[PDB]
């Protein structure tokens, strides 16, 4: 069409992204206890 | 790896167990009495009861 | 006369190797305010 449906609020993305990277981040926390040589947290 | 590490010490642990169990136990029956005499001595040795273990 | 019963050594070592191998098995520490 050319322009587009322009997107005006960017919060949603911001939300989207916010919990992406508090996902990523409990899984690189959780991610060294994975396996045989996987060690223990206190 | 602490896991190489743990498998190390569980192998020493259980190797020198059994070492000791095969060549550097003293049976009491062998010594008598003056054996059980000699033990609370040992124990005792450290302490403030030191010196009198002999009684 | 320097004897100790097999029972202390032998409990010894099997002791301080579980707990050695439990403190060495801790690899991270989360420490929550009260
Ligand atoms: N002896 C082994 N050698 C290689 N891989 C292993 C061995 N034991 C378990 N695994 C792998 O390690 C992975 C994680 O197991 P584990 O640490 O118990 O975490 P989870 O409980 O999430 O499976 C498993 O997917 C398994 O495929
Ligand atoms: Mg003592």
């Amino acid at each position: 069409r050319g322009k587009g449906a322009y997107q005006d609020r960017d919060k949603p993305a911001q939300i989207r992204f916010s919990n992406i990277s508090a996902a990523k981040a409990v899984a690189d926390a959780i991610r060294t206890s994975l396996g045989p040589k996987g060690m223990d947290k206190m | 790896h602490p896991t190489s590490v743990i498998s190390g010490y569980r192998l020493a642990c259980k190797e020198a167990v059994r070492y000791i169990n095969e060549n550097l136990i003293v049976n009491t029956d062998e010594l008598g009495r003056d054996c059980l005499i000699n033990a609370a001595k040992t124990s005792m040795s450290s302490k403030i009861i030191g010196i009198n273990g002999d009684f | 006369g320097v004897f100790e019963p097999t029972i202390v050594k032998v409990k010894s070592l099997k002791f301080a190797t579980e707990a050695a191998i439990t403190i060495l098995r801790i690899d991270d520490l989360i420490k929550l305010h009260p």
